[PDB]
DNA sequence: TACATGCACAGGATGTATATATCTGACACGTGCCTGGAGACTAGGGAGTAATCCCCTTGGCGGTTAAAACGCGGGGGACAGCGCGTACGTGCGTTTAAGCGGTTGCTAGAGCTGTCTACGACCAATTGAGCGGCCTCGGCACCGGGATTCTCCAGGGCGG
DNA sequence: CCGCCCTGGAGAATCCCGGTGCCGAGGCCGCTCAATTGGTCGTAGACAGCTCTAGCAACCGCTTAAACGCACGTACGCGCTGTCCCCCGCGTTTTAACCGCCAAGGGGATTACTCCCTAGTCTCCAGGCACGTGTCAGATATATACATCCTGTGCATGTA
């Protein structure tokens, strides 16, 4: 009996692998050793911060009408948000464009 | 004869091209330049076309930028036509130039 | 013989992009500064992209080469790889 | 060859916060890009912080270190809670 | 020499020269009479026009035409101040200087004699500060030391002798030439000295060369000749001997006597023995505090008017003015310079910022007073003093133990370097025979070079000092503030306050604050204020929340309302400036006229200070102190009661403490009050420094100046008191062999208030408070 | 009302005026407006905040009250400032 | 008399302070600044010495550059006088407030 | 025992500048760049053994980092000096 | 019969240490494996930019009439020479101060 | 004839240069030691090399059509000049706090030594989760014809 | 009677709704490799104890140079105006990007074999870190000799 070999993904409640993460934190040369809960919050953090990220592309992409995130919907959600944009500050998004912003002085004058 | 004013359409480019998304530079001289550039370093070199459109994202993004950064600096000059000083004084506080 | 592919990049492509980057005046002298500055730029990340080729003994130069190059110069590149 | 990537992840994490919402393969590419420089972030950072402490092992702790140290602010403070339970439920399993 | 290696690099060559040069600049660059001091003023200008219009203010336009000011002009010598006015002035440098004169002092005093909301204290203070300033300036008039001489001549003056004179309060960069006829008809005394300190029979050339053939010296019972001063007496005589008797066996010394015997003039005395008798009349060094420097100053020119000794002070414009006017007989020469004074007095910071310019001198003598400073072997002060070349040193300080055994190793090995190894210390949990074994052989060890004579073995009038230990329960906030410092409660600390930026490092000093006041910690008046007194906080439940805050508090409101009822005054010493703060708001709201003295007050107005509370008129009747402050000149004959708030680690600044008030020539007998907090930290303080005191009194009060076999009984009797823990009708200003007479002050006497919220400020006070505040609103204000 | 409270909290006007024309001096600065000591306090402030918090999470980790000057050193170097002359 | 003219004096304090190398704040208020920071983020620190010091020099040194980015900024503006939008329009190139 | 770079920067500047000094802070200094430019070379060598599916750092790796970290002559020359360096302890 | 051991600095005729850097190399967490020839290299090269940077600062020291490296040296030498300015462009030297220079336009007058 | 006064000359005291002896700071060097680097040997896996597949990238015609190049008019913006007033520099006098030295006890923290245990590396058998291949059909791109929204210029009306 | 402002209408640009279709998003299936489970074991780090040094809180004293307040002058920032020129908008013509297709060939990616380089281990030894000293160079003290200036006395003259 092996107890019917239960995921350590499934143990901790997460939809990130946490064996796939763990087999790369041994496998990139960054210790020695690898701790057991180590693996297991890393991938939760990797998961909320892709559920970030999903969650504001996806509004973005019903606020223009889409039922499919491009990366245009990506770049607009990590730009709009304040804390998204410093974590992705010297990052490019291909496909992603620019926010809409004219100068105020650039405006017509009536 | 039918005339805008100077300005008008320009402000329309600019709603026209920050909603766009493609690339504004044409595929082949971009292409070409990234091969001549290329053949100074090293002679008989191939590309992938992947590489060349990643060079193209990454270069238009940098245009962007730096070209925001110089509408700051003609701004910040009390202009609305941007300068090669501009781009000099962007590219010098970026720490680019020096 | 590749020459003269400097120009390939024309004043409407330059004015494009500054319509992107929300210029709505562009002087004369714009362009060929453009031209410089992105010649520098294509410089630096396609010899960090020759040297990446050249340490793996390749011929050809692979689109992942181009994102460690714009790795290695903080320019992280999304969408190819990585 | 078998290629690995983080596509079947990202698109059950997009089922949770979307349940109507599709995906491209361009986008895909760009979240599977995002994860990976971000588990590349921090582990790094746990790797400096298990180097400059003298240990041979990274835990938990480095791990939690290095998010409150790359993350912006609130974003650490969620993503420090969302790591902890984790790490207790992953306790109260094995 | 060559370089074995170079760089292949092709760089271009670069001046790395950053020196820059202004003359470029020098276009815009290049290309002493005027008004110093404004010193009085007077009202009349030029005649008396009359009595009328004495009402309303002056602007700045009519004081200019109705005031003549008394001017010390740039580069003069405070006998050309002239009385001049605005329009006699023209032009001059200095005239902003003027403005402010006439600004500050006459609008301001015109404004304080003008209001109507002036009280007569207030004017009397500046009234006594007002010719407390005028005396100053005016003793800037009177010459103290003349300098050098000059032949100098003026505009077809032919020549005219010069005189450099220093004046009295002034520095070495105020002293001015000055014409010889007038210098000699004002202060003919002075250039006597002067000319008797020219052609001197004393010099430094003219010393002898005694090298461990120093003549045996006779007793002296009757004061020598040379020592003109006053009247030496017997104790000083005898300490006289002993120091000339130290001196011909080629030893140091440590004049160890109490305050108030005069060992000032001691040594002064030494130093003219040595000087007269001896023929050692070379360079001798003298290192004071700069606060008794003056009580040094004035004792040389009374007792030994003969020397010549010379003052070392100020910027580095005097000390140059010293340095190139006074030390050499021959300062313009090049090889060896013979020095010219006799005596140098200096203090501890101009030893510091000079140590090159003095450790080059061969000195025959040092005294260094307040050795007690010397007491750490690490200070910059011990590695200056130490280097110094001379031959013999001498500590003078009235506490040469302290702390540890550590300070008088470091006392005298900066004596005696190498003789004397001190390297293991006291321990009362030992107690056997081989430690009092180590005392007697350090009570044997340095008996001979120790004089320390006591204020109550000679002078057979003073009056006991009894010290009481009263020790009060806390109150409830601060056993509370005790409790979640102890047991450290961060969030209850915090509790109501918006900042919540509570600092728990330094646990004890927190744990002091807590035993002394709730009211030192931040926000902490609002949660008793808000608890008791419901937030109002009018102006009679703020003295109740003093008042029952702290438990010392209720002891010390009973204690000063006992003191006032009978005629005494009390010193109250605290170990912190804002407990002062506490017990200043306490006396303000509670209206008592109080002094306070502590390290914020500048000089002036601590004598200011002091000069009002002893005077005979005066309307004060509590003092308060920081412990450490004011050195150990300040005079309190006028107090009775000394009230410790605080106790100290060290027990000898509580000594000088009570000392402050416990001087030679008091009337009174002197009551001590200690308070204390119960079950607290301040008990091992106490402990402590009933320790440091065992040990004071075990090698310095056993080893002063068949017995021998009750000494190896006493001090295990005094080791095993110092083994033993002190904790397990009563503010009486009364008291009704020396062995059981040091077991006495060290009793815990326990006080009990009880006292609730509804009983103090009681029906006569409160109607007192109350009609206060009623008149208040009617008067505004 | 001579008690008052303990902490100071105007320690960010201890960066005086001179001190900031004295940077400016060292930055080539000739002429100074009056509204720019202000601006320079709170430029300051940030910076110190950015890397105190750093430095403090830093020392947090190796379970120390204590900031150490290497703890200063590995903030600004991720804040992608190296500092010489403290390393060692 | 003999008032200087007024630059030149800006002009001797920016040569010399520009040959020196020692810190231009005083220790004891930065200190003070730095431990009223430091204790919002977490109470009871304590501080070295060479901690404080490192912490003032980077002080120093970002503050330098930023004034010379300022004063490149104020002279791109045609004007000799620093203001506060040369600091932002700085700051905003830099990438701090963008 | 610090484990410092103290003395082998002192061969050097007494190789390069035989009869000059450098203060305490100055070797610290020193000491701080050698240890960067350690770091710096040793992860790009790093991230090129990894981006190669390599298992170990060869002097090729380390090549190629200085070619890709130091700038212009600098990268030539160092290259020369690394590669004469490994020719003079391969032969011998 | 162990032969006389000679350091492996002096067999590629080097003064830093080759044996303390391939320690350094094996230990840093970079390969699971270190070549041979690696520290001899990265060893050259460290002493290659020690000789650059040294040399440059005992010119600023001999051009200020000094004969000890301060910090000032140093910096003068790495910001005057821009290859070494552009290595440690974002490396900030204590007790350095900066290169002296003064804006054209501040200037007086001709 | 004797007393008082102006003028010139020779020998004594003093400042400065120089040879010799002594004190103080630094530098190579003797010694210990100890720990990290070097020599020697073994094994196995990482890397090199070869054969094969196969897919992708590098050099010429054909259409087409949208983008680029070019010319021209004009008007808006860059720039120069001038005036004004105000904010900043500069000097001076006065206060104040930084800097330095110093107390006094306690605690944090580095460093060294020694024990011990939980925890992670490692290995074998197993199995199920994830990935390549295939197929489909709906979300989204393209196009066409109104509807609407939008600056721009000329004309009428109203106030000065 | 004249200048300005509202507005009416004109046509260009863009939105919107409907139709068509197309091709990648997503679901299903086989397989096979990597995660899981179970067991063993070495050691990393936690813990405990002892020693020494920096930091901390609140206070003291002294010095002195920096900070600050104020007054005054003036340089410079900013606003306004004119002018001219250069960039923008638009029409017309060219041209080359883009899509598609051609033809071969070579570079890069799986599978098998080999070999040599490096990790690991043990033993030895010397490089480097501290002390602590003989010796060398710079500064200073000490005795001695030569250039330079203050000074006392004899010779001559005037007067009573």
């Amino acid at each position: 009996t092996r107890a019917k070999a239960k995921t350590r993904s499934s143990r901790a409640g997460l939809q990130f692998p946490v064996g796939r993460v763990h087999r790369l934190l041994r496998k990139g040369n960054y210790a020695e050793r690898v701790g057991a809960g180590a693996p297991v919050y890393l991938a939760a953090v990797l998961e909320y911060l892709t559920a970030e990220i999903l969650e504001l592309a996806g509004n973005a992409a019903r606020d223009n009408k889409k039922t499919r995130i491009i990366p245009r919907h990506l770049q607009l959600a990590v730009r709009n948000d304040e804390e998204l944009n410093k974590l992705l500050g010297r990052v490019t998004i291909a496909q992603g464009g620019v926010l809409p912003n004219i100068q105020s002085v650039l405006l017509p004058k009536k | 004869p039918h005339r805008y004013r100077p300005g008008t359409v320009a402000l329309r480019e600019i709603r026209r091209y920050q909603k766009s998304t493609e690339l504004l530079i044409r595929k082949l001289p971009f292409q070409r330049l990234v091969r001549e550039i290329a053949q100074d370093f090293k002679t008989d070199l191939r590309f992938q076309s992947s590489a060349v459109m990643a060079l193209q994202e990454a270069s238009e993004a940098y245009l962007v930028a730096l070209f925001e950064d110089t509408n700051l600096c003609a701004i910040h000059a009390k202009r609305v036509t941007i300068m090669p000083k501009d781009i000099q004084l962007a590219r010098r506080i970026r720490g680019e130039r020096a | 013989v590749l020459r003269d592919n400097i120009q390939g990049i024309t004043k409407p492509a330059i004015r494009r992009l500054a319509r992107r980057g929300g210029v709505k005046r562009i002087s004369g002298l714009i362009y060929e500064e453009t031209r410089g500055v992105l010649k520098v730029f294509l410089e630096n990340v396609i010899r960090d992209a020759v040297t990446y080729t050249e340490h793996a003994k390749r011929k050809t130069v692979t689109a992942m080469d181009v994102v460690y190059a714009l790795k290695r110069q903080g320019r992280t590149l999304y969408g190819f790889g990585g | 060859t078998r290629k690995e990537s983080y596509a079947i992840y990202v698109y059950k994490v997009l089922k949770q916060v979307h349940p109507d919402t599709g995906i491209s393969c361009k986008a895909m590419s760009i979240m599977n890009s995002f994860v990976n420089d971000v588990f590349e972030r921090i582990a790094g950072e746990a790797s400096r912080l298990a180097h400059y402490n003298k240990r041979s092992t990274i835990t938990s702790r480095e791990i939690q270190t290095a998010v409150r140290l790359l993350l912006p602010g609130e974003l650490a403070k969620h993503a420090v809670s969302e790591g902890t339970k984790a790490v207790t439920k992953y306790t109260s399993a094995k | 020499k060559i370089p074995t290696r170079f760089s292949n690099r092709q760089n271009k060559t670069v001046n790395y020269n950053i020196d820059y040069s202004d003359d470029d600049l020098l276009e815009s660059e290049d290309d002493f009479h005027g008004i110093d001091i404004v010193i009085n003023h007077r009202l009349k200008t030029s005649l008396e026009e009359g009595k009328v219009l004495e009402k309303t203010v002056p602007d700045l336009n009519n004081c200019k035409e109705n005031y003549e000011f008394l001017i010390k002009w740039t580069d003069e010598s405070h006998l050309h101040n002239t009385w001049e006015t605005y329009e006699s002035i023209g032009q001059v440098r200095g005239l902003k200087r003027l403005d402010n004169y006439c600004k500050q002092f006459i609008i301001e005093d015109q404004q304080v004699r003008l209001d109507p909301y002036v009280t007569a204290e207030d004017i009397e203070i500046m009234d006594m500060e007002r010719e407390r300033r005028l005396d100053e300036f005016e003793e800037f008039h009177v010459p103290e030391r003349i300098i050098d001489s000059q032949r100098a001549s003026l505009e077809d003056g032919t020549s005219q002798l010069q005189y450099l004179v220093k004046w009295r309060r002034l520095n070495y960069d105020e002293a001015t030439w000055e014409n010889a006829t007038d210098i000699v008809k004002l202060a003919p005394e002075q250039v006597k000295h002067f000319q008797n300190r020219e052609n001197s029979k004393i010099l430094p050339q003219y010393s002898s060369n005694y090298t461990s053939q120093r003549p045996r010296f006779e007793k002296l019972s009757v004061q020598p000749p040379f020592i003109k001063g006053g009247e030496l007496r017997d104790f000083q005589l005898t300490g006289i001997n002993w120091m000339a008797f130290l001196w011909s066996k080629g030893d140091n010394g440590i004049l160890a006597d109490e305050m108030g015997l005069g060992k000032t003039v001691q040594t002064v005395a030494f130093i003219s023995w040595l000087i007269f008798a001896r023929r050692q009349n070379g360079p001798h060094i003298i290192v004071v505090p700069l606060s008794t420097m003056p009580a040094w100053l004035d004792t040389f020119e009374k007792w030994a008017p003969d020397l010549n000794c010379i003052c070392y002070m100020g910027n580095q414009k005097s000390r140059d003015t010293i340095r190139e006017y006074e030390f050499y007989t021959n300062p313009r020469a090049k090889g060896k310079k013979t020095m010219k004074f006799n005596v140098l007095l200096t203090t501890y910071e101009y030893i510091l910022k000079d140590r090159a310019e003095l450790g080059s001198i061969k000195w025959q003598f040092m005294a260094v007073d307040e050795a007690h400073r010397l007491k750490n072997a690490e200070s910059s002060l011990y590695e200056s003093l130490n280097s110094f070349k001379v031959a013999n040193r001498m500590l003078i300080t009235g506490t040469p133990l302290q702390n540890n055994i550590k300070e008088l190793a470091a006392l005298v090995n900066f004596l005696m370097p190498g003789r004397f190894t001190i390297d293991q210390e006291i321990d009362f949990e030992n107690q056997d025979e081989e430690q009092e074994e180590y005392i007697h052989d350090l009570h044997r060890r340095i008996q001979p070079f120790i004089l320390r004579r006591l204020k109550k073995d000679v002078e057979k009038s003073l009056p006991s000092k009894t010290e009481r230990i009263l020790r009060v329960e806390l109150s409830d906030v601060q056993t509370e503030y005790y409790k979640n410092i102890l047991t450290k409660n961060y969030s209850a600390l915090t509790a109501g306050a918006k900042g919540g930026h509570f600092s728990l490092l330094n646990i004890m000093n927190e744990l002091k604050k807590a035993s002394n006041h709730p009211y030192l910690f931040d926000n902490a008046e609002e949660r008793v204020l808000q608890k008791f007194g419901d937030g109002k906080m009018t102006r009679e439940n703020v003295l109740r929340g003093l008042i029952m805050s702290s438990g010392k508090m209720v002891l010390l409101d009973q204690l000063l309302t006992r003191l006032k009822k009978d005629g005494h005054r009390v010193l109250i010493f605290s170990q912190m400036v804002r407990m002062l703060d506490i017990l200043g708001d306490y006396l303000s709201i509670k209206g008592i006229n109080f002094q306070r003295l502590d390290g914020t007050v500048p000089s002036a107005q601590r004598r200011i200070s002091i000069d009002h509370f002893n005077s005979p008129d005066s309307n004060d009747f509590v003092f308060l102190l920081s412990t450490r402050a004011g050195g150990l000149g300040i005079n309190l004959m006028t107090a009775d009661t000394v009230v410790i708030f605080d106790s100290d680690w060290n027990p000898q600044a509580d000594l000088q403490a009570m000392a402050r008030a416990h001087r030679i020539g008091q009337k009174n007998h002197v009551m001590v009050y200690r308070l204390v907090s119960k079950d607290t930290v301040e008990e091992e303080v106490l402990e402590r420094a009933r320790k440091k005191m065992i040990l004071e009194y075990a090698i310095i009060s056993l080893g002063v100046t068949k017995k021998n076999e009750p000494n190896a009984g006493e001090l295990s009797a005094i080791l095993k008191f110092g083994a033993g823990n002190m904790f397990t009708d009563v503010l009486n200003h009364a008291e009704d062999l020396g062995g059981e007479e040091f077991l006495k002050q060290f009793e815990v006497t326990d006080y009990k208030a009880d006292i609730d919220w509804d009983d103090i400020i009681p029906e006569e006070e409160l109607k007192k408070l109350q009609d206060e505040e009623q008149k208040r609103k009617d008067e505004e204000y």
